[PDB]
RNA sequence: UUCCAGGCCU
DNA sequence: AGTACTTGAGC
DNA sequence: CTCAAGTACTTAGGCCGGTC
């Protein structure tokens, strides 16, 4: 029933998801034009943790002896202290990371932080590590500009929908958003240099990978997601070895637009 | 062996375009009839030899097509026809959309 | 009723790369043609097999094939095996 | 008469010929399948024009087997007679029932009963003839006919015509 | 396929236009006058009577003959015949709509019972949708039972205006058997008539009433001026499916066969003849309708036999006689069981037994099947060599082949052809050869409910009669070895295989989207063992380690 | 397989093939020959009536323009003649044996006809005729007939070319006639 | 808010087994139900009634009946439907069939 | 607009389309007690100028139909005084993109 | 071929 | 069997 | 015009005796 009900639902060359009517059924497949195959339980740090801890990890204040980057992590460290121009960028960064906090804590009212997201980033760096034998001892060689300003462009290039106009472009943004959070969560100035002494190269590398590794994760216009989704559901349904109407029968109850549940409940807070 | 529904769905999923068709036709039914370019029926009197194509009644003998479909569907059509149902076939389209 | 064909390579919107299908579909096609005793545009370094030559033609993007991508309505964008990328 | 229509023609090529001399072979094929053809629709196709600019378009590779189908858009000279179209040509054959005049690639036939009666019909004629007070028709003898009717055939639009009206007959 | 080339320019079906035959078309189209009910047999003399079953239509018994069309059996599809009915008969299926349409129009005139004059009507008369419209439309006027000539105009409802005429009250129609009936009225104890006035609706009656229905009214409802005029839901002339739809399964020679259908028609025919003769001759009039309803039955049950008014029209023996509709009816139906799922060539099945010495993506095919399943390979100055080897190598030694096909669409049977040892392949010929080590193949284990319940593996022809597939790929097929079997098909075209190899390979399906995680992975012996192997407390001296090292195909060869 | 030869105008043939007019010099030519046919460029374009000779030129033209592309590749000569009636029957006859399909019997027989019964064996002259005729609102089919059909009286004219009649007056048409029998390239 | 609960409830059906399914799948089906306008059911009555081509719906329960009504209301089928082709024996507008492939003379010359 | 306490005249109501253009909406009291829009599940919608709409189709090569629909009776539909044809931009959170843009046309 | 029946796929 | 639209019916 | 029967439709999917 499921299969015969979704057969003709595929992702067309515009990233729309339709059927023989050309009727839309999802503007951007999966609400993120990504092929489920390339996704792993990433962790969006920028959401949990104490309001306190957040600072200790993402805050970078050059206009301060205790909140600056001890130049053992950075190279241009000492000569940056007080630079009020960099504390502007360094502030937009911290301003944004915090908008994220109050964004994620909004979608994920729950507080949960482990979710399905394209381009595994912990590994993409884990390798970034030993690939350049990076020694945490000696100091990096990036600029508060190198980091902050390159990550900004990393995003400019995680294209999903291509379209040359507002309506389309504005969708692009939407469709990504969440990933990027994950991005700034893990490519934050402090984190970048203090958590894993990322050389200039090492970083410049991690970036390109994240980019194409992303681009690959996108969905291929061709996918017959209808027949897919159906199976993917009706499959773990046959594996359902079964006081509220549970699984198997209930599932049927649903698909039928059950004109009167067996169990009806009504949990009120 | 039978490559029934279950298996079809499977291939669609896979994106296995050609292959599905190949097992649906060449490795099975695969048949050929002639159409009147007008009344989308199998009427045509294919004399594949003197080429005459007539399809009279509709009277053509000039505007005709050859199509490959599964003898099953061919049947399914005469079968629908037998119940006074006309399942016309058109080599082109107009609806656009 | 639009004889207004479709999108000029300029303004094309689709993906810059090739779809897992498009390569699968090309490689096959090209092979099926090479097997048909078609012309081969690489210097086979033996590769007596077609889907090999196909695979190789495809690496020097010397496959004279054009993918006509279709849009949900009818309009289409034309891409050359060259143009398309291959991170597939 | 004689028209020049803009036509087309889907030709399927073998992946075999998927070489560099494709356009080359294609055109050559189109020409094989058109120059000298005939239809009831367009009638006698005579000569394709502008050989140099024959549009081929990107042909599409067929499904199952690798062949390609190209809709070769072309143009050419054609001749399709009509009822009442007045055409004059040279006589060809000639029997007891009438003479067959050839006008262009086509053959219009004139029945005894379709020409003036005073125009007898010489039997012991070498070559066969038809006479009149001051008229003699046979082999060459050019004629001007009025095509009464057409009979589109296999690949040879035939027709019948009279010369019994005025300003019609010999020239 | 269907052999013998035809200059017929060929295409693909793009649109599919559904309609309803016009008795005339049925006529034009028809080649057979179809008069005799009898099968045929020139009265005992074997052949066919120019009556039913090839009075021209397709023919039986390997014979070009087929009203010139020639092309013995395979090629010449059917050639419909017709059979002018005796009296118009409802179409078992449209029945309800024939009623629901009548419940919508008025007799005598054949005009809507709700012109734009009524607003509610417009509301429906504008619901673009040839059905949701005919839905409202009906529900609206299925009540107003008097074809009025006067209604309160688009002005003061005190200055009425006219439209059509004849107000003749209209009877509430109701279903019964295969004929309709309604009951009019006109006052009750007032002036004549009183209670209902039961009158049966004859087809001729109805049919006419529909015919008169207006052109725009046609459409207005939900029909079509060219393909399906209400006036057609009623059969006047009956199209005769030709032999290949009702194949006379003939037992040898001089022995019966005739398909279940061929009977139901012969039935219909007789039932008809009787009717005509009861008219054209001594017509005890209202005793005919008693023998007409019979035709209205056969011609009804012929298409649908599983109805409401029970009488399953048993094929004397109890068999109910398969109605056409039953032929297409879901699952097993021409549709669900023939077109959505066919039986196929180049496929094989056997009991599967797991092997830990194969690569994830291989599949141990028994030599038996390796020599059975072929693959059409074109002769190419690439393989011309290998190929001739296989050919002349015979269809019995494993690496070989059984058929060679020259251009001249004619197959050379290697296992017989007294020139088998000869044969000079021709680049451009084809050589169905044996499935060989590393040909792509679709291997699956129904129930096929997963995308990866059918992955393409590499052939690795082996001995013994079992499909020996790798272990890890056990779980994706939901496969076990306690007597479980598996089907496997063989691609046939260079591009087809390409499609399995480039998209259906096991290495691919390896990480599934129905859960953005891998679906295969180490199990049992390997898993139960991998553990033990690990554990701090577990050491292995040289000798063994050296062997272990060696076993890993790749190993840099450096201890 | 081998398609026919589709034309540039798609009329949606919906079941009802009933109609198909009756070809007549009543200027009721087939639909495939309407004043308003559609140039394969997508743009509209009036019918194209060629009168003898005027057509003979078109043929010989592309027929030779062809003998060149036929040699531009024979690497990777011709160059016209001068009206001589019979001596041309030989000239063209050859040009055929090269650029022609050979068994294209028609095209050859169409040349001998066209070349013998041609009325203005010379380009300029033919353009002259056209400039004259083509400027009468007259349908092409007439513009043709009037061109390739020798005529004297408006009677001989309006008779062999009935369609005319009311169209152009007698004297006027009479003038034009005389104009042709003038331009009528000698022999 | 319905689609919400719809998916919500559906999720728990597959969660009662612990089994995990990527939102996209479930969401899709959940959407295909709601997009229409309200709550389209996955049944002979529900989805298999929408404007899809006749042929397509034909292969799921209304079988004969569905066609009948098609000839009656002279429907038209795009043959955009997966099924449509399958029946027709044509390559279907699916993955490997969502596009055409042509030989571009040009390229086919600059290669040699 | 209007807020009826316990109902209205089945005879009165038949006079809503009595003054076109200017049309009249009917609402119930006990119905507006709580705002549904505020509910944890219902996301924010948004009307669309004939411009914002025609732009939404010109930018998706969509036909009116091909667009996902919202009942004319849809609870939220009335709220924002929806009308047959008007579009809406259902913008909601997402466990995948974080924010999903969706469009609903009116039945 | 067809019609019913029974059976096997932990 | 269960199970969901549809029709028939007393008001 | 608004309420309880009437009225009809699949039921999963491969493979392997007696007599119509
Ligand atoms: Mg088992
Ligand atoms: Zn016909
Ligand atoms: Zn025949
Ligand atoms: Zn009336």
């Amino acid at each position: 029933r499921l299969v015969k009900a979704l057969e003709d639902i595929m992702v067309h060359y515009d990233n729309t998801t339709r059927n023989s009517l050309g009727n839309v059924i999802q503007f951007i497949y999966g609400e993120d034009g990504m092929d489920a195959a390339h996704i792993e339980k990433q962790s969006l740090d920028t959401i949990g943790g104490s309001d306190a801890a957040f600072e200790k990890r993402y805050r970078v204040d050059l206009l301060n002896t205790d909140h600056t980057l001890d130049p053992s992590l950075l190279e241009s460290g000492s000569e940056i202290l007080g630079d009020l121009k960099l504390q502007v960028l360094l502030d937009e960064e911290y301003k944004q990371l915090v908008k994220d906090r109050k964004f994620l804590r909004e979608v994920f009212v729950d507080g949960e932080a482990n979710w399905p997201l394209p381009v595994n980033i912990r590994r993409i760096i884990q390798n970034a590590q030993q690939t350049f034998h990076i020694d945490h001892t000696k100091p990096s060689d990036l600029t508060i500009k190198d980091i902050v300003l390159g990550v900004k462009d990393l995003q400019e290039n995680l294209l999903v929908l291509r379209g040359k106009n507002e309506i389309i472009q504005n969708a692009q943004r939407d469709a990504v958003t969440l990933f990027c959070c994950l991005l700034r969560s893990r490519l934050a100035t402090r984190r970048v240099l203090q958590e894993y002494r990322l050389t200039k190269q090492a970083f410049d590398w991690v970036l390109s990978n994240i980019e194409a590794q992303f681009l690959r994760s996108v969905v291929h216009p061709g996918e017959m997601v209808g027949v897919l989704a159906a199976q993917s559901i009706g499959e773990p349904a046959t594996q359902m070895t079964l006081k509220v109407t549970s699984g198997v029968p209930r599932l049927k109850e649903i698909l039928n637009v059950a004109k009167n549940m067996k169990t009806p409940s009504l949990t009120v807070y | 062996l039978r490559f029934g529904e279950m298996e079809r769905d499977c291939m669609i999923a896979h994106g296995a375009a050609s292959f599905l068709k190949e097992r649906l036709m060449e490795a099975s039914d695969a048949f050929r009839v002639h159409i009147c370019g007008i009344c989308g029926l199998m009427t045509v009197i294919a004399k594949l030899n003197h080429n005459q194509f007539e399809c009279k009644g509709c009277d053509n003998k000039i505007d005709i097509y050859q199509i490959h479909i599964p003898y099953a569907a061919k049947l399914l059509f005469q079968e629908l026809m037998a119940m006074n149902i006309t399942p016309r076939l058109y080599t082109d389209r107009s609806r656009d959309f | 009723t639009l004889k207004e064909k479709a999108i000029p390579k300029d303004q094309r919107a689709t993906t810059p790369y090739m779809t897992k299908y498009e390569r699968a579909r090309i490689l096959g096609t090209r092979a099926l043609q090479i097997s048909m005793n078609a012309p081969v545009f690489v210097d086979l370094e033996g590769e007596t097999d077609p889907l090999r030559i196909a695979m190789k033609e495809l690496a020097e993007k010397k496959i004279p094939l054009v993918i006509r991508r279709y849009l949900p309505d009818g309009s289409f964008e034309d891409w050359s095996v060259e143009e398309l990328i291959v991170d597939l | 008469m004689f028209f020049i229509k803009d036509l087309s023609l889907n030709i399927t090529l073998h992946p075999s010929f998927f070489g560099p001399r494709m356009k080359q072979y294609l055109k050559t094929k189109l020409l094989e399948e058109v120059e000298g053809s005939c239809t009831g629709k367009f009638g006698y196709i005579l000569c394709v024009l502008d050989y140099d600019n024959i549009d081929i378009q990107r042909g599409r590779i067929l499904p199952t087997d690798g062949s390609a189908e190209f809709n070769v858009k072309y143009r050419a000279v054609v001749f399709k007679p009509f009822k009442g179209e007045v055409v004059d040509g040279t006589v060809v054959s000639c029997s007891q029932h009438g003479f067959e005049v050839q006008v262009g690639p086509m053959k219009v036939f004139v029945t005894k009963h379709l020409m003036p009666q005073d125009l007898t019909f010489n039997a012991g004629s070498n070559p066969p003839s038809y006479q009149s007070s001051e008229d003699v028709i046979t082999i060459k003898s050019r004629i001007r006919v009025k095509i009464e009717g057409c009979i589109s055939q296999v690949s040879s639009i035939h027709a019948i015509g009279s010369i019994k009206e005025d300003y019609l007959g010999a020239i | 396929v269907g052999q013998q080339y035809s200059s017929a320019p060929l295409r693909t079906v793009k649109e599919v236009q559904f309609g309803l035959f016009s008795p005339e078309e049925v006529r034009a189209i028809s080649v057979a006058k179809i008069r005799f009910p009898e099968t045929m047999d020139e009265t005992q003399t074997r052949a066919k009577i120019g009556g039913l079953n090839d009075p021209r239509l397709g023919s039986i018994d390997r014979n070009l003959k087929c009203q010139t069309c020639q092309e013995g059996m395979n090629e010449c599809p059917g050639h419909f015949g017709h059979i002018d009915l005796a009296k118009p008969v409802f179409h078992v299926g449209f029945i309800a709509k024939i009623k629901k349409v009548c419940e919508c129009v008025c007799m005598h005139c054949g005009k809507l019972l709700l012109d734009e004059h009524n607003e509610l009507m417009r509301q429906a008369l504008a619901i673009k949708d040839s059905k949701k419209r005919f839905a409202a439309i009906w529900t609206l006027c299925k009540t107003k039972m008097v074809c009025e000539t006067d209604v309160p105009s688009e002005d003061d409802p005190t200055q009425l205006v006219s439209r059509g005429g004849c107000g003749n009250t209209q009877p509430t129609i109701r279903k019964d058997g295969l004929k309709l009936v309604g009951s009019w009225k006109k006052d009750r104890a007032t002036g004549d008539a009183d209670e209902p006035e039961l009158r049966v609706l004859s087809t001729e009656e109805i049919l006419n009433i529909f015919k008169h229905i207006s052109v725009k009214d046609f459409t207005s409802l939900g029909f079509n001026e060219v393909f399906s005029r209400p006036e057609w839901m009623i059969l006047t002339c009956l199209p005769v499916p030709p032999p290949p739809v009702r194949p006379s399964i003939s037992f040898n020679e001089s022995q019966r066969g005739e398909d279940d259908l061929t009977f139901k028609l012969a039935d219909i025919l007789k039932a008809n003849i009787s009717l005509e003769t009861l008219e054209h001759n001594g017509a005890p009039h209202h005793a005919i309708e008693e023998a007409e309803s019979l035709l209205q039955f056969h011609v009804a049950t012929y298409m649908d036999n599983d109805i409401a008014g029970q009488p399953q029209a048993l094929q004397k023996s109890g068999r109910p006689v398969k109605s056409i509709r039953a032929r297409l009816k879901g699952k097993e139906g021409r549709i669900r069981g023939n077109l959505m799922g066919k039986r196929v060539d180049f496929s094989a099945r056997t009991v599967i037994s797991g092997d830990p010495n194969l690569e994830l993506d291989q599949v141990g095919v028994p030599k038996s099947i390796a020599k059975t399943l072929t693959y059409p390979e074109v002769v190419t100055p690439y393989n011309i060599d290998r190929l001739t080897q296989l050919v002349r190598n015979g269809p019995n030694e494993h690496p070989g082949a059984k058929y060679v096909i020259r251009d001249s669409g004619d197959r050379i049977d290697l296992r017989y052809s007294k020139r088998a040892g000869d044969i000079q392949l021709q680049y451009g010929w084809k050589v169905e050869r044996h499935i060989m080590d590393n040909d792509p193949v679709l291997f699956n284990r129904q129930p096929s409910l997963h995308k990866m319940s059918m992955m393409a593996h590499r052939v690795k022809v082996i001995p013994y009669s079992t499909f020996r597939l790798n272990l890890s790929v056990t779980s994706p097929y939901n496969a076990d070895f306690d007597g479980d079997e598996m089907n496997l098909h063989v691609p046939q075209s260079e591009e087809t295989r390409a499609e399995l190899s480039q998209l259906c390979a096991v290495p691919l399906q390896i990480v599934s989207p129905q859960s953005n995680k891998p679906c295969m992975g180490i199990v049992q012996d390997t898993l139960c063992g991998i553990r033990k192997l690990t554990l701090r407390d577990t050491f292995i001296e040289l000798d063994q380690v050296l062997n272990m090292l060696y076993w890993v195909p790749d190993w840099d060869g450096v201890i | 397989m081998n398609v026919s030869t589709s034309t540039f105008q798609t009329r949606r043939r919906r079941l009802k093939k009933v109609e198909e007019e009756e070809n007549a010099a009543t200027l009721q030519l087939g639909q495939e020959f309407q004043l308003k046919q559609i140039n394969h460029q997508g743009e509209e374009e009036e019918l194209i009536a060629l009168n003898l000779s005027e057509a003979r030129l078109v043929i010989k033209e592309a027929l030779v323009e062809r003998r060149r592309a036929f040699k531009r590749s024979q690497k990777k000569d011709d160059f016209m003649h001068s009206e001589t009636r019979e001596k041309e029957l030989e000239s063209i006859d050859v040009l055929l044996e090269q650029t022609t399909g050979g068994n294209n019997k028609d095209l050859k027989n169409t040349m001998q006809y066209l070349t013998n019964f041609s009325r203005f064996r010379d380009q300029e002259t033919v353009g002259a005729v056209i400039q004259l005729l083509k400027s009468t609102g007259l349908h092409p089919f007439e513009v043709a007939q009037l061109g390739s059909l020798a005529c004297d009286t408006a009677d001989e004219a309006k008779t062999l070319i009935p369609s005319l009649n009311n169209k152009i007056s007698d004297d006027e048409l009479e003038r034009i006639l005389k104009e042709l029998s003038n331009l009528e390239t000698l022999y | 808010a319905g689609r919400a609960a719809l998916y919500k409830e559906v999720y728990n059906v597959i969660a009662s087994d612990g089994s995990y399914v990527n939102y996209r799948h479930m969401a899709l089906l959940v959407d295909v139900m709601t997009t229409q306008g309200g709550l389209t059911s996955v049944t002979r009555h529900g989805f298999n009634r929408s404007n899809t081509g006749a042929l397509m719906r034909c292969s799921f329960e209304e079988t004969v009946e569905i066609l009948f009504e098609a000839g009656a209301s002279a429907e038209l089928d795009d043959c955009r439907g997966v099924s449509e082709n399958v029946i027709l024996g044509q390559m279907a507008p699916i993955g490997t069939g969502a596009f055409d492939v042509m030989i571009d003379e040009e390229s086919l010359v600059k290669y040699m | 607009i209007f807020v009826y306490q316990n109902n209205i005249t089945p005879s009165a109501m038949k006079l809503v389309p009595s003054i076109p253009p200017a049309t009249i909406e009917t609402f119930n009291e006990a119905a507006l007690v709580v705002n549904i829009t505020h509910h944890e599940l219902v996301p924010k919608h948004i009307r669309l100028s004939s411009d914002e709409k025609r732009e939404l189709l010109k930018r998706y090569r969509l036909k009116e139909s091909q667009l996902p629909r919202i009942q004319r009776a849809d609870p939220v539909a009335l709220y924002l005084g929806l009308k047959r044809g008007e579009v809406v931009k259902i913008i909601r959170k997402s466990e995948t993109s974080g924010r999903y843009a969706s469009y609903r046309i009116c039945m």
